[PDB]
DNA sequence: GCATGCTCTACTGCTTCGATATCG
DNA sequence: AAGCAGTAGAGCA
DNA sequence: TGCTCTACTGCTTCGATATCG
DNA sequence: AAGCAGTAGAGCATGC
């Protein structure tokens, strides 16, 4: 779906050692467990701000949940994520922060089982919106809870597969006995470590999947097929600045009018023209007639011709590039037609040529496209979706003129100097992680902020080289390369 | 039962999470509702009228107190659609609950942002203004606000959603009708502003046609005809221009279906025929034409709407063909074997031949 | 105009180099200015904005006590800008450096996500820089060598990385130069596949149709008797139509000052269309593509007179 | 599933539940190979289509009891969920399979039974 | 820069000819030194 | 026989939300 | 809205 | 004749705003 | 553009 949120409840386990630091002095995984549900939280109420989170915690010594089960407590309900509640959700750090843990509620009791599953169930059930994705992350130690009973080994075994038949999904994020994977135990039930990805790597991102238009092309005049124009890239920016007032920061409403014709009063659209002015002569046209003075075509895909994949260099661009795809809901059987044009411009590899209006009154643009086949394995890499790209092109004032006029050749010493040079700085480009720095920076400062967290971080300008590295690694031809052929020589 | 409905209508306020029992009080006031227009009896009618208003609890101090709310407005809504039908359960009683009834409108417009609310907002007010077109109460509701406010509303940024257009411009065209002793005066500008727009949504070859705009100003434009006539003997040039525009909103285009438009321009036509003197004795044939093609609608609210403006025209076109009955002989002749060419025809219409009868 | 900087490998490679623009989008300079009716004058318009705090019945404030405001989460926060004046963002001033090269071809057509291209090509003035600089190019030009650089123009604009290829040509030497996303900007979602359906399996003889219909409706053929293709209809000289439009109208309103709009030409269609010769060629199969592929599937001027 | 009519899959829902339940009291093996290609067939609906899905469920119900222990959670999770006549056709679903049932009384104060017991309807 | 350019036309008989069967050389001549002046006018 | 009373798809339009064009 | 080189009219050899 | 300061000024670019699907 | 709420033009049914 498209309006279809998704939602996590943190079930977090303090019942009789993971409260107390477990003979160590490295780390404890209470708050260890609190810095990650805290960290999820911050990287969420910046990256897909309309989601439901929620954290509750089973065994403490008190109880309240709508239906009063015993040792089992909630902190807060499922929502968007809140600066109000990740300041009360950071009060539970260090020993002191235990220790108000300890007076707030009080560690250590009988934990029981699956009827915290149940009010998991219970929290997931009663929200009157929609639904997409039902995953519980359990923050637990223990590996076998049953060293007593096996009645609510049973039962927890029963509920579990019964939360599963109408689709919810726990997955636990393991704990560590001594520090690393030890505990080498059969849950082979009930779920369906590594918590560096629920530490770090979500800090800048956003959520959706749109369509931006849909069109038609036209192959003579007659014959035509529906397409819709996807995005794949859009240059993502800050949002914008919300007016407020000063004392009581509320929202203002601003409002605007035109007025004052030496006579006070006011006016109206009606009253008033469009004009230019060229040396002397004034010319006076209404909006209507701006409006109407750029038209040429109605907004589609006029075919112009077939073309070999030679002529356009990838050096000819304008703008980002879209993605159009056949879908049977205008025009029932366009995949037939979408999926044979395809594989024969796929196999005689040549491109189509178009005339493209995007909407209902625009001057028209030459657009070529360009198919694109895909790819998958094991892992699933759907880094290509199968389809058509739309190379934009220049018409005729926006290619530029260049002075043009120099040219001196090179010696053939220096290119296989250069090859050496390049080859020892020559490794993979990458698949992603080169991130905004300006727009990070806004992240941090907007982050420490509603917190008073004071001490603003500062952005790790991840763009920027490591000369004192490059120069070791590239090694000491630098004065050599100089002094071959281009020497200061005052 | 009695007012304790009305003081937990207060008291589902002050409490946090008000879901659950914003929702039972939705379902009070229908109750509400549902109680105060089953009674058959006028003597709790009466009752109950001075019961809903105490100044202390009740619905419009709750209406005065829903103000910061964003949920709030399911239960608003269903308020301000009551009120519409408490202002015509009784007939002019509810004289002295009125100017309250008036300032809660002004407040509950001005105030909210959903087009949901600023409807019956304004459907309240105009029919407020439609009970009490007498001479009395009327400098008791401040009618010379309401155009300034009502005026100053349409020279800003474009953000109504033309149904409110609407409804503003038929409020414009009431105030300019009911108690014109005060704008004596801006009806000057009003009739600009009730023309430019209209040349710009009917004569623009781009941007189809906002429907009901057209037909909130041509309501409008009926209601301000009267009491600031422009006949032809003063201005004989917007008279002729707003004729033009009324004949382009009668031609009859073959595939429409939401018919609104014909009612608002033949509605229109019919009051005010006398308006247009010399501007009507040239299209009477292709008038005729429309007029009697409109006559055979198949509906309700077309064709006893059109037969008022074909009767009214027949009226106007002979008390002016009678004044120089000389040259008309073409004309006389042509109607009068027209009307015999309709009663020689064999038909079953009623109100087919009842407007040859007539003629 | 000119665009002198510094190239510089590493920390030590100070080089003077050169730059100038190309490809971007074209507007008209010109914009229409608002005047009054029947006075035809601009000074009898006076726009204004006012900042009433409505919430109620309104209360007009002034330009001061004015504060810009972020959201987050559900609330919002403060620090409008002289706060944001102190914590903005720091450049050090215009920077043309290298971070580093990729000898693989994964720089794909699809992922550019620029404006414009700069093609940065030379220095003057004792060329040593020039003939450093077409070392390094030709360096890159005889491998798959692309060149990420880093690239500011001033100290408030936001840094850019991107892709540096290489361009020989006679007259001049030259290194393109576009942006590339940073990882906000760029987004992948999943989309079906269309080849292994088994409810959309196509037929043979439809695809020879569709064979049929590309030579037809083909535009470069390989002439001149050396095996080099040449097309015509070459969509990359002809003028934009738009601004031509606007001046022809421009033109008639002065000459003329009571008449209308003329509707367009049609020498603009003549060079907006396909040749004769392709339609005439491709006549007979659109029809036959037509017959065989299956069975697939206004404004206020009109709607009343 | 020709979920597109009132007149086709409502009542394909209650001739199958004549057919199931004329199968079952009589004394042959046929009932489950019908039973479980039903019960495929309604949990193929409750993910993306639920209104259907209660209707159906309603229907084959009113004249197939045991058709509710394989559903029974479905039901209590898809309460709270509704506010028109479907909420009464899931206490129609609720009211035939009460004998038999161990906790009930926790699941009914969870979904809120102290307020829908005193609405307006009837 | 300051450019200062002469343009030279030719209305010569054969300028003045008829129709070959589609239109007039004439025409094409001042249409295109039209479009020409026609810009350099509005591009200030 | 023209006048009033239930009822079924379904056309227009309100609301949010993301992109694009324009001006300072 | 705001900074960065171009180009001449006085201030100074 | 030769050098220098500076007084704007086109040529840019973020950033605020109006429109549309 | 996606979603969703609403009302109207029409269709069957009954009456002094």
């Amino acid at each position: 779906k498209y309006s279809g949120r998704d939602s996590l409840i943190f079930l977090v386990d303090a019942s009789k050692a993971m409260f107390e630091s477990q003979s160590e002095d490295e780390l404890t995984p209470f708050d260890m467990s609190i810095q990650c549900i805290q960290s999820v939280y911050i990287s969420k109420i910046i990256s897909s701000d309309r989601d439901l989170l929620a954290v509750v915690f089973y065994g403490t010594e008190k109880d309240k949940n709508s239906v009063n089960f015993k040792n089992i407590y909630v902190l807060q309900e499922l929502d968007n994520p809140g600066a109000k509640r990740i300041l009360e959700l950071d009060q539970f750090k260090g020993q002191q922060g235990q220790k108000r843990f300890q007076d707030m509620m009080g560690h250590g009791s009988d934990y029981s089982l699956s009827e915290v599953l149940w009010v998991c169930a219970n929290l997931f059930s009663d929200v009157q919106f929609k639904m997409s994705h039902k995953r519980i992350m359990l923050f637990t130690n223990e590996d076998n809870p049953h060293g007593n009973d096996s009645a609510k080994a049973s039962r927890a075994r029963t509920k579990a597969g019964d939360l599963r038949d109408t689709g919810i999904f726990l997955d636990l994020m393991h704990l560590k006995k001594p520090g690393g994977f030890d505990i080498s135990l059969f849950y082979r039930d009930i779920i369906s470590s590594k918590l560096e990805d629920l530490l770090r790597k979500v800090r800048a991102k956003e959520t959706r999947k749109r369509a931006l238009s849909r069109l038609k092309l036209k192959l003579n005049k007659d014959i035509v097929i529906s397409v819709g124009i996807y995005n794949l890239v859009q240059k993502a920016l800050k949002p914008p600045p919300i007016k407020l007032y000063r004392e009581t920061n509320e929202p203002v409403k601003t409002k605007t009018r035109t007025f004052n014709t030496s006579t006070g009063g006011l006016l109206l659209p009606s009253d008033t023209k469009r004009s230019q002015i060229y040396g002397s002569r004034q010319i006076i046209l209404e909006k209507e007639e701006t409006e109407e003075l750029k038209r040429f075509d109605d907004p589609g895909l006029m075919l112009m011709g077939f073309k070999p994949l030679v002529l356009l260099k990838k050096h000819h661009y304008l703008r980002p590039s879209l993605f159009v795809y056949p879908e049977e809901s205008l025009v029932i059987g366009s995949s037939t037609l979408f999926s044979a044009l395809l594989i024969k411009c796929l196999e005689k590899e040549v491109a189509a040529l178009c005339r493209y209006t995007p909407r209902r009154n625009i001057p028209p643009y030459f657009v070529a496209l360009v198919p694109q086949e895909e790819e998958l394995d094991d892992q699933k890499i759907q880094v290509t979706p199968p389809g058509f790209q739309l190379v934009f092109l220049p018409f005729a004032d926006d290619k530029r003129k260049m002075p043009f006029t120099e040219k001196i050749m090179a010696t053939p010493e220096q290119v296989g100097k250069m090859k050496a040079i390049v080859e020892k700085l020559r490794f993979t480009y990458r698949s992603d992680s080169f991130e905004n720095p300006v727009l990070q920076q806004h992240f941090r400062n907007l982050e420490a902020l509603a917190l008073d967290l004071m001490e603003p971080e500062q952005a790790v300008d991840l763009t920027l080289p490591k000369v004192e590295a490059m120069n070791k690694r590239l090694g000491s031809l630098v004065d050599e390369f100089k002094e071959l052929v281009y020497p200061p020589d005052y | 039962g009695v007012r304790c409905s009305l003081l937990r209508l207060q008291e589902t306020l002050s409490a946090a999470d008000r879901c659950g029992a914003a929702l039972a009080g939705h379902q009070l006031i229908r109750g509400l509702g549902q109680e105060c227009v089953l009674s058959s009896s006028p003597a709790v009618l009466a009752l109950q009228t001075s019961l809903v208003f105490s100044r202390d609890f009740g619905l419009l101090v709750f209406v005065r107190k829903s103000l910061n709310s964003i949920e709030f407005r399911e239960c608003r809504e269903e308020i301000l659609k009551f009120l519409c039908i408490f202002l015509e359960k009784m007939g002019q009683k509810i004289a002295p609950y009125s100017v309250e009834i008036k300032n809660t409108c002004t407040s509950v417009y001005t105030k909210d942002r959903a087009a949901k609310c600023k409807i019956p907002a304004l459907d309240l007010l105009i029919k407020l203004l439609q009970t009490f077109r007498s001479s009395r109460l009327m400098d008791e509701f401040k009618i010379g606000e309401l155009f300034s406010k009502f005026y100053g509303e349409l020279a800003l940024k474009k953000k109504i959603p033309d149904t409110v257009l609407e409804k503003v411009y038929e409020l414009l065209g009431l105030l300019g009708e009911v108690h014109p002793s005060e704008m004596i005066n801006n009806a000057e500008n009003l009739f600009r502003a009730f023309l430019g727009e209209l040349k710009t949504q009917m004569t623009s070859a781009v941007r189809e046609p906002k429907l009901p705009v057209l037909a909130g100003c041509l309501k409008g434009l009926s209601s301000l005809l009267c009491n600031f006539t422009k006949s032809m003997e003063e201005d004989p040039q917007t008279s002729r221009e707003i004729f033009n525009f009324v004949l382009k909103a009668i031609r009859p285009q073959i595939d429409l279906k939401r018919y609104a438009v014909p009612s608002a321009g033949l509605r229109l036509f019919a009051l005010h025929a006398s308006q247009f003197s010399t501007c009507l004795l040239d299209n009477y044939v292709s008038l005729f034409e429309v007029l009697l093609k409109w006559c055979a609608h198949t509906n309700v609210e077309l064709k006893k709407a059109a037969l008022s403006a074909l009767e009214s025209f027949l009226k106007q076109v002979s008390n002016m063909v009678a004044k120089n009955a000389e040259m008309h002989k073409n004309k006389l002749q042509y109607f009068m074997e027209q009307f015999y060419g309709i009663i020689r025809n064999v038909d079953s219409n009623n109100k087919e031949l009842s407007i040859a009868i007539r003629g | 105009i000119h665009w002198p900087c510094r190239l510089t490998i590493g920390s030590n490679l100070s080089i003077r180099i050169a730059a100038y623009k190309s490809i971007l989008q074209e507007r008209v300079k010109k914009t229409w200015t608002v005047v009054d009716a029947k006075t035809l004058k601009k000074e009898d318009i006076q726009k204004e904005t006012v900042y009433c705090l409505n919430d109620d019945d309104e209360t007009e404030v002034l330009k001061e006590d004015i504060i810009q405001g972020f959201r987050y989460g559900s609330d919002i926060v403060p620090f409008s800008k002289v706060d944001e004046e102190q914590m903005k963002y720091k450049s050090e001033g215009k920077c043309f450096s290298v971070l580093g090269f990729c000898k693989s071809s994964q720089v794909q057509r699809r992922f550019f996500m620029g404006n414009q291209v700069l093609k940065v090509f030379a220095a003057r003035d004792d060329e040593a820089a020039a003939v450093a600089l077409s070392s390094l190019i030709h360096a890159l030009d005889d491998l798959d060598m692309v060149a990420i650089v880093r690239y500011a123009y001033d100290k408030r604009a936001n840094p850019q990385v991107g892709v540096a290829f290489p361009h020989i040509k006679h007259n001049y030497e030259c290194l393109v130069y576009v942006q590339l996303p940073f990882m906000e900007d760029l987004r992948q979602y999943m989309f079906s596949s269309l080849k292994n359906s088994k409810k959309y399996a196509p037929t043979e003889a439809q695809l020879n149709a569709v064979d049929a219909l590309i030579d037809s409706m083909s535009l470069a053929k390989k002439d001149e008797k050396t095996d080099t293709l040449e097309d015509l209809f070459p969509t990359t000289k002809i003028p934009n139509p738009r601004f031509q439009r606007l001046f022809q109208c421009l033109l008639h309103r002065a000459l003329h000052p009571r008449e209308p709009l003329p509707p367009i030409q049609q020498h603009i269609w003549n060079m907006l269309n396909p040749p004769a010769e392709v339609t005439t060629k491709s006549q007979i199969p659109l029809s036959k593509i037509k017959t065989l592929f299956p069975l697939i599937e206004v404004t206020a001027q009109e709607i009343f007179q | 599933s020709f979920v597109r009519y009132k007149e086709v899959y409502a009542a394909a829902a209650e001739v199958l539940g004549l057919i199931l339940r004329y199968v079952m009291e009589r004394k042959n093996i046929l009932e489950e190979s019908l039973c479980e290609l039903v019960a495929k067939q309604l949990k193929q609906h409750q993910n993306t289509m639920e209104d259907k899905f209660i209707v159906c469920l309603n229907k084959v119900t009113k004249s197939f009891p045991p058709l509710a222990d394989r559903f029974m959670n479905a039901v209590f999770f898809l309460l709270p969920k509704f506010h028109g006549v479907l909420k009464t056709l899931c206490l129609e679903v609720v009211l035939c399979r009460v004998e038999g049932m161990t906790e009930l009384y926790f699941q009914l104060k969870s979904k809120d039974f102290v307020q829908v017991m005193r609405h307006r309807d009837d | 820069n300051k450019a200062a350019v002469v343009l030279c036309m030719d209305v010569g008989f054969t300028m003045s000819n008829s129709i070959p069967g589609i239109e007039s050389p004439f025409e094409q001549a001042k249409k295109v030194i039209t479009m020409f002046v026609q810009r350099q006018v509005f591009a200030e």
